[PDB]
């Protein structure tokens, strides 16, 4: 069983611009198959037998290699480009895939836009305390939230989620969940919600008092 | 041609499911099919395989039966028996029917694929709390919203708004385990002008406990 | 010169309206014919299957009544054959590719008879033995049977007549029309010079033929392999290494065909009796294993589905192989009438079969189905022993109807008849002529 | 006699020398061929293009369509009568001659010529098959490495030029079997014996043949799928229609003779003229290739919907007509190319309309026009250039219904009887005839 | 090789009703289906054709829309619609599958039939009536229960017995009409030693009304 | 289209019998097929192409003809062989089938099985009274059956079935049913089934006791 290593695990290009990825085999294999995955959809079979693309793939690809060395390449990937490339191979029992390429996008800095939500009464209303706080769109990906509560910076009850580069925009998102008991929670006013990222030097804070 | 999985949904460890496939748009045989499987956060790995006749299935290195494949050329149907499940086989299995060009065969066709988790964790219905700008929340030019679905496993609800005719604006993060229970939010982003205006509604669903809430967001007491 | 050309250009293709119509007539009648024949081959092999169930009970009276039964029925052929045409005996159809260069005789008024009636008592038996022989002979027989009734005079009418009647014989007894004018044109006909045969009329002979043949046995194929696979690009080359055993095999084969002639002559010496005795003796020996393992015996063609199924182990092939290549060798070297054709279709699709299982496992990235080599080295044994393998493809090719597999079936077959080339092959149906000739410029 | 005891015991002994420049002769064929075929498509292609891109302006893409295509049949007719008028016309005829020695291989010319003036003459969307470019081409290509080389015998000489006109001819259709077949029941000499290689012959078309896979596989030329079956008694059906390709065949041979004749006043050898009438011809293509898909191109496109029966009864006789005419100009107005597969779409047509006149006459026969489409598509093949046993595995290969063989053959054949007793002639034959005594004065 | 005809029934005169015949054990796709009828101890008599794709469908000599044959190939399933029908109409519906010998075709296979009746009465179930021996049981060797259908429209029903295990020594009768309503009864010899020891059930099937109802024959008190 | 018009409409014959149907047409037909019904049964293919055996058709059916007359022959015709035989020729679109001709068998006598049964509970809960009294395997065909409610011969709210001949013993069977009100029934008592037939001068009877 042969051992198919993709490239860059991850990666990111600018809409126009030449793309390339790898595909080390650990031995010979021949004419490999590239596999194209949305996320949310199923695969599909771009590249097929090392360079012959498939019926409908845009012509900006192209794929060669031979022996143990594979590539992928975009001659100016755009946006609908921007997606997860698996490399797979069946010159030698059992077929095999690779690790993956992660081909996202490349576009301007961008400033998070936070928002802190209370606790809907529906959720207190049964000893339940979260107080939402989103951080939609933004780049780099890198980004970080903390949770002041009347003063005290809390760590303990914390619920972060990214989204993956918007489909339609191209920013990355995240949302940080503060839990707590309807209890601790009304004995409290303050609840802030900092947030430091690239786009800035100090923190872009957004709070709320019980009052 | 269409390739529909359907069969997985949740299992206790130990126990044992029967995946299934449908194909439609193609003479089902002359062909051979083939499982491949996805665990969340990794590559594909191969499960196994069947030609036309079912005269030959080979399988990916597996114990004794771990896995049998067999195919009803007569409903047009792949099926895949998982047995002994442990929790390395929670993950989102695919059919795929198989071709080739030269001779080194690949997977022709995919299929939307059927998620199995491996969990001795109950079902449970989800929370959904509407999420409404704050006591000091300025309304300006833009407004985000959203809802949270917190408490509830396992995967998957899906979330819309408004019934979908709000796709422009609207983020949904994915779902964490915490505690043997999955929480996800989702944010809906509109122009002050539309609400409280008109009626921003959130759909939640979360078919395994056979639940459906449209959490209407409202404005703020 | 090229002032005739242009002459018989402007003339080419103008055979006598009358050649054309006895071809007519001669494809009609080896085709009625033929079916006889064929009929009668099976109320025999079905009489016999009759009588061992009347006796089910005891079971050594049956291994005897199997061996009798059809002990006494090769010895009625051995007879009719030895006693009145020498010719009728062995494949037959040498005494017609003889016989299109003048170097042998028709005799009809005996041939007719006793190749016919000699065939029954042989296929009857269940012998390991083709029909091909018996009806491509017959065939021609009946060629120039209706050549002198009717009289017709010139090279042509003697030649094609007599050429048509021998393909619409080995179409009625395969039911291949194609099958039957490629054998004519390819192997048959004179290979080292000019000769004036109607390509027209014997298609028509052919046709009229192969309408009789469908007339009474349609509705039902005579091999059914139903729609195997498809030969990717990067397994052809395992079609031409099977090509190559193959060819290295058929003059190997050869060797055996022609030396267990010369063997087994020693036994009767040539005498009448010991011949007809011998030949009871080989007779019943199948009319036993007919029984003990039906596939070790018989014609050969029931085997051929269920070995291209792979529905026998890889064991049980190569028993089978072997235990066929004697039994053929037997009953054919053994004067018997009867074809070799057909035995050895099924002899190249157990080998083939066994390539197959094999290959079905070193590679099962190639996704291969043992069948697809069944149906290549089908007609291989056609090619590396016979070695006339445009014929031999375009009849497996007509008989299993898997025309996707034609690219491999070629390559398997070509490789055959280069690989017998360069080991010192020989046309085993012109050897046996070059001997049954020599033979004769050697009694003087 | 004695000797023949001698030769049989040396029969089928081809050098391993020629046994391996088949192999040679055909990869190059092979991916000549493909080269070819391929070229003739970016061209119709670009044409198709064109047409789009002014999509709508109307009398402009009436005119783009047939100046587009003028521009190419000119830039062929040219190259054709400038440095080798052999380019002309089919190409089989030349190679038949030359199998016989009465005619030259000059491939430093024709394989250049033959090739780029085939693409201008097919690229233009004209009524002519690819087997003459091909066939010729597979031709000069066995010569050329015959001298190359360099070679004996007139063996040697006889099979790689064999060989390579076979190969040819399979990767025109990807028919390995009518390759060989073709050579052996028209190609070779005709009245006398001739040495050779069958053997060497194979090894070509295959090498040939892998070669068009390689590039052209995973798609057919021609997709009827399984039609139905043959009754017995609906043979006589076949018989009729192989009466009627019959008494007409030999009418179309005279036709495409006269009209060469005719023709050849209007431009009277001036290769001018002659280039002018050229991109004249090639010009009603490309219009009707666009007007009326169906009169116009090299004809297969057609014969799947022809079959399947998707064409009205009118429908057909009109677009028979229609192509009577323009397979005519194109195949008469010396061009190159061949008028094999033309033939084919013929056939098809008045197959067609022969079955569905006979699915109306006889209900109790449950009849599907299609069966006797696919009967009478090797029907024009038989009466005209009078091959059968080639014609007949050539549809057999590309329709796959092997069940219809019977009817296929009746067809075929009764074609051959009523064309003879007819005065018919070998197309192929007669235009060598004629290569022949016009080289007589 | 099964064909199965259903939809059969009820009709109003001047209406129209859609007959159906799935059929199973062979390629359907390759087949020339057919219909052909009989009315009341009547002969038979051929309705149309329909040929593999459904490019051909002769009729017979009728109005122009008094039928329509028609295939789903992909369900293995044939079609007949009547509409505008009349008492001429009133009859035994068969499903054939044609083929052929030397080439003059005829009826190869039948399905089992289903019966189309027009009437302007109404669809009643049967009432199941067992019928146990009498108390002055003479029980010889062999003994005869029975069991009576009576009140049902339209015909016709079947009757079973121990779901048809009880193949021998059946009898079931003709029935017969008592002012829009029919009635039969099926007999049933058997050997003392098996009844009452045994189960002895008659099954009668009324599919105009998709109902059955199977009756045990225990004895009298 | 052609009308074929088969030779006997019925036709009664012992086993053994050499037997012979027909079947002609207003024109000429050619290559006609045989079908057999069966009671209850649907038609079967029997022969076809006018004289060639379907499979599993006992070489007792011989059958052939030419032109406008063609006939069925049964030489030593059996017991099972009683059904019903059309014949078809679709020869002419539209085929034509014949009327049938009803084939029946002549065997030795055999006396009916009279038994007698009392309107079933349910019967009478609806208010209804059924007394049933079946006749079993007899031959021939003719049967008196004669109804007595306390020794009064009753006539009417009777009905009497009969099955067809039976394909492997070749006798009939009869069903009288006797139809009353509940207490219609409850008011008399004892009831009796006659069966008289040429098997036995003295008719054949069971009966009970309303209690």
């Amino acid at each position: 069983d042969i051992v198919l290593t993709q490239s860059p695990a991850i990666m990111s290009a600018a809409p126009g611009d030449k793309v390339t990825m790898t595909c080390s085999a650990s031995s010979s294999v021949s004419y490999i198959h590239w596999y194209q995955q949305k996320s949310g959809t199923s695969p599909k079979r771009w590249i097929y037998d090392t360079s012959k693309l498939t019926s409908g793939v845009p012509v900006r690809f192209s794929g060669s290699g031979s022996g143990t060395s594979y590539s992928l390449t975009i001659n100016t990937m755009e946006a609908e480009d921007a997606a997860t490339y698996y490399c797979q191979q069946w010159s030698s029992h059992p077929q095999t895939f690779g690790g993956g390429t992660k081909l996202e996008i490349l576009r301007a800095d961008a400033a998070p836009t936070v928002s802190i939500f209370p606790p809907s009464s529906e959720q207190l209303t049964s000893g339940g305390a979260s107080v939402v706080c989103f951080l939609n769109n933004f780049y780099p990906k890198d980004i970080n939230v903390k949770w002041k509560i009347d003063g005290s910076e809390r760590q303990n009850g914390v619920l972060n989620s990214w989204t993956d580069q918007d489909s339609k925009d191209s920013t990355y998102s995240m949302s940080s969940t503060l839990t707590l008991t309807k209890d601790e929670y009304e004995r409290h006013n303050s609840y802030t919600c900092e947030a430091t990222h690239k786009t800035s030097t100090s923190p872009i804070v957004k709070s709320f008092n019980r009052a | 041609v269409r390739l529909l999985e359907s069969g997985g949904g949740l299992v206790q460890p130990g126990g044992s499911l029967k995946l299934s496939c449908a194909a439609s748009g193609f003479d089902y045989s002359r062909y051979w099919m083939s499982w491949v499987r996805q665990a969340p956060g990794k590559g594909l790995k191969w499960i196994g395989e069947i030609n036309p006749v079912s005269s030959t299935i080979n399988y990916t290195p597996s114990l004794k039966d771990k896995f049998i494949i067999s195919r009803d050329n007569a409903k047009d149907t792949l099926y895949l028996q998982i047995s002994k499940v442990r929790s390395e086989d929670t993950a989102l299995y695919y059919c795929a029917r198989l071709y080739y060009g030269y001779g080194y065969w690949y997977f022709d066709v995919w299929g939307a694929g059927t998620t199995v988790t491996v969990s001795s964790a109950k079902t449970t219905p989800p929370s959904v709390y509407p999420l409404a700008p704050g006591s000091a929340a300025a309304a300006a030019s833009m407004v985000t919203l959203g809802c949270l679905v917190k408490g509830y496993f396992p995967e998957p609800v899906t979330v819309t708004w408004n019934s979908g005719s709000l796709a422009a604006g609207v983020h949904t993060f994915p779902a964490v385990l915490q505690a043997a229970l999955y929480t996800l939010s989702s944010s809906v982003t509109v122009p002050s002008s539309s609400w409280p205006s008109e009626t921003v509604t959130c759909n939640v669903a979360h078919p395994a406990s056979s639940t459906k809430v449209d959490k209407k967001i409202v404005p703020r007491a | 010169r090229r002032r005739q050309l242009i002459r018989q250009l402007l003339e080419r293709d103008k055979t006598p309206l009358a050649i054309l119509f006895m071809a007519a007539v001669v494809g009609t009648l080896v085709g009625l014919a033929a079916v006889a024949f064929d009929k009668g081959v099976a109320w025999l092999q079905n009489q016999r299957m009759g009588a061992l169930v009347h006796t089910a009970d005891n079971y050594p009276l049956l291994l005897t009544v199997a061996f009798l039964c059809s002990a006494v029925l090769a010895m009625f052929g051995y007879f009719l054959v030895r006693k009145y045409a020498p010719e009728a005996g062995g494949s037959g159809i040498p005494e017609i590719e003889g016989a299109l260069e003048d170097q042998r005789p028709v005799r009809w008024w005996r041939v007719l008879p006793v190749k016919f009636f000699g065939g029954l008592g042989t296929l009857g038996g269940g012998m390991v033995l083709g029909r091909e022989g018996p009806t491509v002979q017959i065939g021609g027989n009946i060629g120039r049977m209706v050549l002198d009734i009717f009289r017709l005079k010139g090279d042509e009418a003697r030649h094609t007549l007599l050429a048509t009647g021998a393909a619409a014989g080995l179409a009625a007894a395969f039911n291949a029309p194609l099958a039957g004018i490629l054998f004519i044109i390819e192997e048959m006909r004179p290979q080292f010079r000019y000769t004036l045969i109607s390509i027209k009329a014997v298609f028509i002979g052919v046709i009229m033929s192969t309408i009789m043949y469908r007339i009474f046995n349609h509705e039902v194929a005579l091999i059914d392999v139903g729609k195997l696979s498809d030969a990717p690009l990067n397994t052809l080359w395992l079609y031409l290494i099977l090509g190559i055993i193959f060819g290295i095999f058929g003059p190997i084969f050869n060797k055996w065909v022609l030396g267990m002639q010369d063997l087994l002559h020693r036994v009767h010496g040539g005498n009448i009796t010991k011949w007809v005795l011998m030949g009871g003796a080989i007779g019943g020996l199948c009319g036993l294993l007919g029984f003990v393992a039906p596939a070790t015996s018989g014609g050969g063609f029931n085997l051929i589905p269920i070995a291209t199924a792979g529905n026998f182990s890889m064991g049980m092939l190569v028993f089978i192989f072997v235990a066929r290549v004697i039994t053929t060798l037997l009953c054919f070297s053994s004067g018997a009438p009867g074809g070799i054709f057909a035995p050895m279709l099924a002899l190249g699709t157990v080998l083939g079969t066994a390539f197959g299982m094999v290959a079905v496992e070193l590679f099962p990235q190639y996704h291969l189905e043992a069948g697809t080599f069944a149906i290549a080295g089908m007609g291989a044994l056609l090619a590396a022993s016979i070695r006339a393998p445009l014929t031999g493809i375009i009849l497996v090719l007509e008989m299993t109807d898997n025309y996707q597999l034609i690219l491999p079936m070629i390559i398997t077959g070509l490789g055959a008849t280069l690989l017998a080339q360069f080991t010192g092959g020989k046309p085993l149906y012109s050897a046996i002529l070059a001997r049954t000739l020599a033979k004769q410029e050697a009694e003087q």
